[PDB]
């Protein structure tokens, strides 16, 4: 086993894992659609109820047993060993669209290396059609079919989505995005080449630039005409909509996929920690840091929105209707092209996006690699770099389908379905296992003998009452509500829902298959097999 | 409806300078390129250069890089062309073709009557 | 700078037949799915008139007899059936983002 080394390494790695690309455009948007200033209370409630205890439990499991995601079950619950393969499949499905969004951001950064930004005027080969929507104009030329040159640069030059008719017509592959994905994957391979020490060394700088970048973005957007409108519209308490459950479900899913428990990353990260560490303080600090980073990201996004609304003389909640990764590459691109320092600020913002994506990518890939290597110790002598290269090649082959012209449809499909009930039921199975199958008393005794004190009664009752019920509530809310996805001028067909359900079930289906395999492979009667499937084996 | 009204013809002089205008009307003047071509008597067309009145970006292909000056005027929707070092080779008919959008491949569909510089 | 070589230099076919005008570009003019190559037509004493844009779609007031096709670095202009009103000079201009240059021009007679 290898040691993290310095204390800052593990903290920076967990911070870069928690602070992802999702919390910069999705969190402020769903906070706007859900109350606004009144969205903070349910956010922190759902956090302290089901994201902080899960984070603490996962960190304690990773630090105590010192294993990945396939060998911990060998020590707590052998019947739930398929969670490792489920985590691998989920992480591959996530890494596909994550790396393709990283490639989009890298291509934007490369195209933002000129004096004049290419998404500024409507004189290019990609800015072809409707271009009445502009900035710094007294004439009000409003059209129901109009658009902006930035959306044309995004959808016709970067994505080239006009060369496809939807999910049913996927043809051609953009070579520029392919080269961007290749360069990004080489960077990833060189970042987790040797092991966790080089990963921490790259995170030391990759997880630090976004913070000063957000500081610069805040001090720029604060000194903009009309940002106060966006500020007061983001911090507008609307308790009338808080009566429904949709705001609660959105806040719960947001804090879950932001903190990221049950993804198989915290276990491997804490596997290298020392036995005399303090995982509670680390978990609390990283959770508060991720929450504050989400807050500042929403703040700068809404200041940009308010400045653009003031300079456009248009009400809020209409300039950024479309969600997804396009929100940034359209709205923030227009705002930067409107700013005097366009090239520098665009380069800075795209470097921030690249670093935020790379942090989570490194975290997930290292977690998967550690989970696989902890299960098969015989492939750790002279197969580490080979397995890392194989994982990178598999991720590249999985993202190749999203790197097409109409690939953005598959990207949204993966971002909306892979981040669905699969991770939720994985975390639920883990929680109920540690609670009943492994025993909450034994877990508390392990936490006491590891740190030096047992956790308070709050976490003890929470892990057994709230977090499993909270995850089950999210599951039953996501199951009976099929998402109605819609990209730019395209409604998803009915078979898209079936494909999303299939790709979300194929990752979860590993657990019951492994349960059946374990129940058949061991001799004895039924109850004897059940008993043998819960009690851990001898070391 | 799009109509590009061009000026009348002028007289070429050795070492002088001529300014040919093109009064475009009927479309978004600041959202479409305004190209210029050269048709010598008895020979084919010769592209001069384009100018985008939205921001004033001008392009040139060949020899007309340092002798042709394209200026835009959004107030009156008129594009000018300042020719310099007028020789016997510049005695041709300079048209004013409005390029289409990108989906149409920048099609120069609407042209002018041409000013025969004799 | 992308040069264009039109073939042949002169064309002379009877009425009612099919006239084929080729235009081989030096480089590729397709980058965003659409072709950046147009076809024009001019008569003695008349400014040029656009016939087909993007080498696939026809103009506004152009008859259906001017059918265009081709992609990549080879394009064709089909005029069938042609009459005594289609005897003019047909050019081939590309609109690539590096330079917009014209072709050679084919004087179709008869
Ligand atoms: C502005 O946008 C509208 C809507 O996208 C464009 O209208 C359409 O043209 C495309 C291509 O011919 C058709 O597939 C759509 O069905 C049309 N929309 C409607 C509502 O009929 C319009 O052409 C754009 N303006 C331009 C390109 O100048
Ligand atoms: C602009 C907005 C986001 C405010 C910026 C917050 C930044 C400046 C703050 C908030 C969280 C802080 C980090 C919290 C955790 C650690 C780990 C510790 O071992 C070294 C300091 C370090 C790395 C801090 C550096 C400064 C930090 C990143
Ligand atoms: N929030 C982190 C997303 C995430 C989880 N697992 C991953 C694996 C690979 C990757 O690129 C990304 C991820
Ligand atoms: N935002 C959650 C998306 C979602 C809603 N219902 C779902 C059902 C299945 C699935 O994979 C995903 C979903
Ligand atoms: C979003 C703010 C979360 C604060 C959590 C504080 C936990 C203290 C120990 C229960
Ligand atoms: C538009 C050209 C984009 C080129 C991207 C190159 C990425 C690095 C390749 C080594
Ligand atoms: C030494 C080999 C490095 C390979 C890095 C990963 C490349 C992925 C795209 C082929
Ligand atoms: C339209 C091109 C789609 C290419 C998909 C490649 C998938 C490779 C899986 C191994
Ligand atoms: C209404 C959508 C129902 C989708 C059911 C998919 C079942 C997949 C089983 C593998
Ligand atoms: C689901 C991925 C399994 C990888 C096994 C590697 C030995
Ligand atoms: C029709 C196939 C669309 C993409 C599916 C990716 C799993
Ligand atoms: C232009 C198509 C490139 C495909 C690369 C696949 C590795
Ligand atoms: C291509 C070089 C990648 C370096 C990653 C950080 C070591
Ligand atoms: C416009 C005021 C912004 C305050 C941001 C505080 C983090
Ligand atoms: C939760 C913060 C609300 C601020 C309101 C300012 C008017
Ligand atoms: C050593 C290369 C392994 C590639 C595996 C692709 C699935
Ligand atoms: C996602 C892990 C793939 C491992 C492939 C090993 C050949
Ligand atoms: C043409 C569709 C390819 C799907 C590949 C999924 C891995
Ligand atoms: C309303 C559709 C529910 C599908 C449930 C699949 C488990
Ligand atoms: C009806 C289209 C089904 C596509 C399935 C792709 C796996
Ligand atoms: C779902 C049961 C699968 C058993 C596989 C045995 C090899
Ligand atoms: C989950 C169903 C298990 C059946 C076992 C039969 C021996
Ligand atoms: C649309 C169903 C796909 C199953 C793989
Ligand atoms: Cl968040
Ligand atoms: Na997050
Ligand atoms: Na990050």
């Amino acid at each position: 086993r290898e040691t993290w080394g310095k204390k800052v390494d593990f903290l920076l790695s967990v911070i870069g894992y928690a602070v992802d690309l999702g919390n910069v455009w999705r969190f402020p948007y769903i906070c706007y659609q859900n109350g606004g200033g009144a969205f903070l209370l349910p956010y922190t409630i759902m956090a302290i109820f089901g994201g902080i205890p899960l984070f603490y439990m996962e960190l304690a499991l990773g630090q105590y047993h010192r294993n990945g995601c396939i060998s911990i079950w060998r020590k707590i619950c052998p019947i739930f060993k398929g969670i490792g393969y489920a985590i691998c499949i989920i992480a591959f499905y996530i890494a596909s669209y994550y790396n393709t969004i990283m490639a989009w951001a890298l291509y934007y950064l490369i195209s933002s290396f000129t004096d004049q930004l290419p998404w500024t005027s409507c004189k290019n080969s990609w800015n072809t059609g409707n271009c009445t929507n502009y900035f710094s104009e007294d004439n009000i030329t409003w059209t129901l079919h109009s658009t902006s040159p930035a959306e044309e640069f995004y959808t016709r030059h970067v994505l080239q989505i006009h060369r496809s008719k939807g999910l049913q017509d996927l043809g051609g592959i953009s070579w520029q995005l392919a080269l961007c994905i290749m360069l990004i994957f080489t960077v990833i391979y060189f970042s987790i080449w040797k092991g966790v020490k080089t990963s921490g060394k790259v995170v030391w700088v990759t997880a630090t630039f976004p913070y000063i970048i957000l500081s610069v973005l805040l001090v720029r957007g604060a000194t903009l005409p009309g940002a106060w409108r966006g500020v007061l519209f983001y911090l507008k308490p609307n308790w009338q909509k808080l009566l429904e459950t949709g705001v609660w479900i959105d806040a719960a899913a947001q804090i879950f996929f932001s903190l990221g428990p049950g993804f198989g990353v915290l276990l491997a990260f804490a596997s290298y920690n020392k036995f005399n560490n303090n995982c509670y303080q680390d978990a609390l600090v990283t959770s508060v840091v991720n929450c504050m980073t989400s807050f500042v990201s929403g703040f700068v996004i809404f200041t940009v929105l308010g400045y653009m609304a003031e300079m456009r003389n248009e009400d809020v909640s209409e300039v950024a209707k479309d969600a997804g990764p396009s929100l940034l590459f359209i709205t923030y691109a227009e705002a930067i092209a409107n700013m005097p320092a366009s090239t520098f600020f665009a380069i800075i913002f795209f470097l921030m996006l690249i670093t935020l994506g790379l942090d989570s990518t490194f975290a997930g890939l290292e977690g998967v690699i550690t989970a696989v290597l902890d299960e098969f110790p015989h492939v750790w002598a002279k197969r580490r770099e080979r397995f890392v290269l194989a994982v990178v090649i598999t991720c590249f082959f999985g993202s190749l389908v999203t790197l097409t012209f109409g690939g953005a449809y598959v990207v949204k499909l993966l971002e909306e379905y892979a981040t669905g009930p699969a991770v939720l039921t994985v975390a639920l199975i883990e929680a109920v296992a540690v609670s009943w199958f492994y025993g909450i008393t034994q877990f508390c005794r392990d936490v006491k003998e590891m740190l030096g004190f047992s956790p308070g009664w709050f976490w003890r009752i929470c892990w057994v009452a709230i977090s499993p019920l909270f995850l089950l509530f999210i599951i039953c809310s996501f199951l009976m509500s099929p998402p109605q996805l819609r990209l730019f001028q395209y409604n998803y067909p009915y078979w898209s829902i079936i494909l999303g359900y299939c790709i979300g079930t194929s990752s979860f289906i590993c657990i019951p298959t492994y349960i059946a395999y374990r129940l058949i492979i061991t001799p004895g009667t039924f109850k004897e097999r059940i008993i043998k499937s819960i009690t851990p084996e001898t070391p | 409806q799009v109509q590009l009204q061009q000026s009348g013809p002028e007289l070429v002089k050795l070492g002088a300078s001529v300014r040919i205008s093109c009064k475009a009307s009927g479309y978004r003047f600041s959202y479409s390129w305004m190209n210029w071509v050269k048709q010598r008597p008895g020979k084919g067309l010769e592209w001069i250069g384009r100018i985008y009145p939205g921001d004033g970006d001008t392009k040139y292909s060949g020899k007309f890089k340092g002798k042709a000056t394209l200026t835009a005027d959004k107030s009156s929707s008129t594009v000018y062309m300042q020719l310099s070092s007028l020789t016997s080779e510049d005695s041709a008919v300079y048209f004013c073709a409005r390029s289409a959008y990108g989906s149409e491949g920048f099609a120069m569909d609407y042209w002018g009557q041409g000013t025969s510089v004799t | 700078d992308i040069v264009l070589t039109q073939s042949p230099a002169s064309l002379a076919v009877s009425l009612g037949q099919r006239a084929t005008i080729s235009c081989r570009a030096s480089e590729s003019v397709d980058n965003y799915g659409i072709s950046f190559l147009n076809w024009f037509q001019q008569k003695p004493g008349q400014p040029p008139k656009l016939l087909i844009y993007a080498a696939s779609n026809q103009g506004s007031g152009v008859p259906a007899r001017f059918s265009g096709s081709g992609s990549g670095t080879y394009f064709s202009l089909n005029i069938h059936p042609m009459e005594e009103d289609d005897t003019a000079v047909y050019f081939c201009q590309q609109t690539k983002g590096v330079s917009w240059t014209f072709g050679g021009g084919t004087k179709v007679e008869i």
